[PDB]
């Protein structure tokens, strides 16, 4: 026969080793699979659809948690108060933890890609009004007033013609960036509508959104 | 001081069942297990089975298999034993003592 | 067409008739052992006394249309229980006296023999065995359906079988 | 299946003698041996358990031995309270068989 | 980065410890095949509905203290529907038709795998594979405590329909039966 | 030499594992095989011969075996009796414990296919009657009457003629259909023909008719 | 499904244990080949008349606690018509004729083939291989209880002559000798 | 390394099997064969004289 010497690492078991078993029933032979729609090849395909995050999140709303969905906007908000201002980490603990990308990033260690966040006006149709929606660079200050958040990266959104805008997000790496939502005009409401409306808010990877270095939790 | 109180003998019609049931006093009684022993005539001793109530798991004779029934009740810390289809040899002399701390080995005191 | 060949494939040359059997309706069975109780008949008798050769058997009864029944012919490889022109009667119909049931006896060649539409039967077989040179099978005729009759009529149905040896080197 | 018999059907043994009583396995169980006092009419109590300790209520006069398949208890000395029967126990397996039993006597 | 990592197949890859088995001084024990039977591993196959998988299957056999001993043990596998034995003297160890492993403890850990058992195309979680058997070889009782554990990997992985995680922690094991917030909180809207 | 090291899976022994051993006989010739008639290269052609049901069963007729094969007809059977009905179900103990077919579908687990149900008639020349052969789908219910079934799969079985028909079952499988005889026509018999007659019931598996998972019995 | 779970081949692939071996404290055990051993894989055999075969053996050596001793065995097969020995150091243990396989306890078990044996073209049910011959080397006498288990697989199946299944219990070993129905009963003829 | 696992049948010493074993002198050069008269090719020759 052929000689040969057991090289170092005989006789052990490694968990991520690869290899190639007996099979118990050689003579077995399965069903053959059939086509099943909704069919995953990779879980870069979960990050990519529209998830709602959770930007109301507050001590009182725990009682009731269908409240935390959205984030009231009311006649009485005047010119320049900061409707709602929140950090996107999609791995950390907070309105990130709700959508099914930070759920995902949660196995995972290093992640970095580009974002988008998505809103939502279910207020009537005949309101009218302005709002701005601002991101800091990671690195920076958080806007004290309107006027300094529309030297940056801004979009005016204006919900008496278009009801959605698409905010991507340039950068994110974890070895954070800040999304405020100011006002922009008062919210206008003619007489028999409603005085309070409520923006829901969606958000999803895109393609340049990468991970590795499996971690469990 | 561990007492076990048994009740008294009963007359059984063979072909019928038996309700042998016995107190347990002077300790806790569902972290250790039970035992059962029967005295054949004239002079033999038999170990009937046993019943941990922590589950409840038990094991048997092979010939009492189809026999005998334990159960246990831990509100009044008694244990049960069922016997069923009984004959002319089954007259016998039964014993309640109780086990080891979840094993049934370290004969019983 | 109704020759059924076993298992799909195939002064010497003559018929050969046996004894025909009384066949009434408290009866049970009889078997036939070849080569062994062909041996005494015939040019046979001073014959085998190696051989090879193909059997074909012809089953032929003889009934009129007022009775009614069922028989059932077969061919099995070694039968071994657990014979002279006579050959021998079933005790035990259901088992066929080999521990083995009735109902799967047709996994074997066989043809059914009806008394409604079907006067006889035959099944040709051929020399089946591990050494070429040499109880190679028996025949198991049993009825399935017992007769039944009115009274006034023939009371024994006669069953003759005739063995007709082909290609036979001995 | 795990069996056993004790020897000899019978002893006599007066107060103040030593008591040789053996019963052998047919398996070997290596470590459990139990006895038990069983008068008439009254239930047995443990007395040397494991073939070595010995339980409560029992004096230095009985002591346990053996090893492997044999077994023996050396009683130094007999006293008047000691009659009865002795019994064995095998916790090798389920279910578990007991000993034939041995009377006492006095000579 | 690649997309190798992320893919369905190096996401089920990685090997975990799916079962505990316990010898005191019994003799036999049947465990059922199960991937629900930790947390990990579980949370994972629920973001999916069809499933198609290959099983691969570790046994590795030890004391208590660790230290090992020249023992022969069986290990047999019992296809759905099969009788379970009742003891080890039953005739379920003697049956032709399930396959045993025949390893010892000095014996490395030997590696069985189960193709795809069900009469289905694939799994639905919303999936029994059938059970084992272990006992100690001889008529008589071993005077050695075994404890053995099981890895269990995944080969061939294949989903479909991919579902919504879930938030809330788990209660029974056989239904998805006080509700909990799935994020944290903070005191205001406009603090970071 | 070629520097190896042992994987998990050495020094075990599979019982389904095929291996190639070494012969204890290097040099022995065995006998070279010959041509033997009725050779069989798979189970399924045992499967697809016909053979014999038992529909008499009956706690009578356990003395006498032989009028098990059989089921009696006679004159005083009038219009819209059921003469016999039994479920199919290979694996199952009953009517068909007794065909080859039942017997070897006891050695494996999931069978499914399609079947096939012969009648054979024995009984006089000159009698003459029809009779319904039904067929419930599986996860019916059993017919009241006969008019209640002739909805369903049906044939009609006139002996005067035609003295077998062949009745296929559609579909079976395991993870029952019900088989009813019914009478249409009251029997016929002349005066010296016998006034009772027996049916004989064949059924054989066909091409369609898989099996797997072996597990012994 | 196919039609390879089905075929003659896989039926009887599968492993079975034919013998039950015990030494304690003779020798030397003389096994006898047969495949009527058991009830399973006979019933199996007797549905076909001509059988042709290679057989393939497993010898696997234990004790009655199932711990492994270093302990080396003598493993002979002894061809139709060879004598058997009569006992540990008798002439037929050193005959050149009879092959033999030197294996120890912890050496995994060994296995050997055995070709065709039989003069004529096919086995006949309605069969000797020969036996076997089992012992302690050397000339003192082994403090060790062996027992020993022999698988048995079967090679290159051909099978001839399908023949109908016994339903009655077998009585004895070469002879089919109260007669029982092969199917359950039921009260009526319409009842289901 | 090309891993692998020891199959059924290891560390056995089989009477019938031909195998190739290390000859112990490596540079030893045999005497070399002469033609011989009287060969016998099998035993067959000696049961047809």
């Amino acid at each position: 026969g052929i000689p040969t010497e057991l090289k170092p690492g005989t006789n052990q078991f490694l968990t991520t080793d690869d290899g190639v078993s007996a099979p118990i029933l050689p003579g077995f032979h399965p069903t053959p699979p059939i086509h099943i729609p909704g069919e995953v090849r990779n879980l870069l395909e979960i990050c990519r659809v529209e998830t709602i995050l959770e930007v109301n999140n507050l001590k009182t709303n725990e009682t009731t948690p269908m409240q935390r969905l959205c984030f009231p906007v009311s006649v009485q908000s005047k010119t320049g108060e900061l409707c709602a201002a929140f950090r996107a980490d999609p791995g950390r603990d907070g309105p990130w933890q709700s959508t099914i990308l930070g759920q995902l990033c949660r196995y995972y260690t290093q992640w970095s890609g580009s974002l988008e966040v998505t809103f939502m006006f279910a207020g009537s149709f005949m309101a009218t009004g302005k709002m701005l929606i601002a991101y800091t660079p990671p690195g920076g200050s958080v806007p004290a007033d309107r006027i300094t958040a529309m030297l940056g990266t801004h979009v005016i959104w204006d919900f008496g013609l278009q009801s959605s805008v698409t905010l991507v997000v340039p950068w994110i790496s974890n070895t954070t960036g800040i999304i405020t939502i100011w006002y922009q005009t008062n919210y206008v409401v003619p007489i028999g509508a409603p005085t309070t409306a409520y923006i829901v808010a969606l958000a999803a990877a895109q393609d340049n959104f990468t991970m590795k270095l499996c971690k469990d939790t | 001081e561990v007492q076990l109180q048994q009740s008294g003998p009963e007359l059984v019609k063979p072909g019928a069942s038996v309700k042998m049931s016995c107190k347990t006093s002077g300790y806790t009684f569902t972290e250790n297990t039970m035992h059962w022993v029967r005295q054949s005539h004239g002079k033999s001793l038999e170990w009937i089975g046993g019943i941990y109530p922590k589950n409840d798991d038990t094991k048997y004779n092979q010939k009492f298999k189809g026999k005998a029934t334990l159960t246990v009740d831990k509100s009044s810390s008694t244990a049960c034993m069922e016997l069923r289809s009984l004959t002319s040899e089954d007259s016998a002399v039964y014993y309640c003592a109780r086990g080891d701390y979840e094993n049934y080995f370290y004969a019983m005191d | 067409a109704n020759i059924v060949i076993a298992y799909g494939e195939w002064s010497v040359n003559r018929f050969f008739t046996l004894d025909t059997k009384s066949w009434a309706k408290d009866s049970k069975g009889w078997y036939w052992k070849f080569p062994d109780v062909l041996t005494e008949v015939g040019v046979f008798g001073q014959n085998a006394q190696l051989y090879r050769s193909g059997f074909c058997v012809h089953v032929q009864c003889n009934a009129s249309k007022f009775h009614q029944g069922a028989l059932l012919v077969a061919v099995l490889p070694e039968y071994v229980l657990g014979p002279g022109q006579v050959g021998a009667v079933l005790t035990h119909p259901y088992v066929l006296d080999a521990g083995i049931p009735l109902s799967q006896l047709t996994v074997c060649p066989h043809q059914w023999i009806n008394l409604r539409t079907n006067n006889c039967a035959t099944i040709i077989v051929p020399y089946m065995n591990t050494v070429p040179f040499d109880c190679n099978f028996g025949l198991l005729v049993i009825p399935v359906v017992p007769l039944d009759f009115n009274a006034g009529a023939t009371s024994e149905i006669p069953i003759t079988v005739t063995i007709a040896p082909m290609c036979a080197e001995f | 299946d795990i069996q056993m018999t004790q020897s000899p059907a019978s002893l006599s043994v007066s107060v103040g003698e030593t008591v040789t009583i053996t019963c052998r396995a047919s398996e070997n169980i290596y470590s459990n041996l139990a006895w038990y006092q069983q008068k008439q009419g009254k239930s047995p109590q443990l007395l040397v358990y494991a073939a070595t300790n010995l339980a409560d209520g029992v004096p230095s006069r009985f002591s346990g031995s053996g090893s492997g398949t044999q077994y023996s208890l050396k009683i130094n000395s007999l006293q008047s309270e000691d009659f009865g029967t002795y019994y064995c126990q095998q916790f090798w397996d389920t279910p578990f068989t007991f000993g034939s039993g041995t009377k006492l006597a006095i000579k | 980065h690649s997309t190798q990592e992320t893919a369905i197949g190096n996401f089920f890859s990685r090997a975990g410890l799916v079962s505990i088995i316990t010898m005191p001084t019994d003799g036999y024990a049947n465990w059922d095949i199960d991937l629900m039977g930790y947390a990990q591993l579980r949370r994972k196959c629920e973001l999916f509905t069809y499933m198609r998988f290959d099983a691969e299957f570790t046994f590795v056999v030890a004391k208590p203290n660790g230290e090992l001993v020249p023992q022969l043990l069986q290990y047999m596998y019992v296809p759905p529907g099969a009788p379970k034995p009742t003891s080890r003297d039953s005739f379920a160890w003697q049956t032709a038709t399930n396959p045993s492993v025949f390893v010892k403890m000095t014996d490395p850990p030997a590696q069985v795998s189960v193709p795809f058992m069900s009469p289905a195309s694939a799994y639905q979680w919303f999936n029994m594979m059938g059970t084992f058997s272990i006992r100690t070889v001889g008529t008589k009782k071993s005077p050695h405590s075994i404890t053995l554990r099981v890895y269990m990997r995944i080969k061939h992985v294949r989903a479909w329909i991919p579902r919504p995680l879930r938030n809330q922690p788990y209660l029974f094991k056989t239904n998805p039966n006080d509700i909990k917030c799935t994020s944290t909180s903070r005191d205001k809207i406009t603090t970071l």
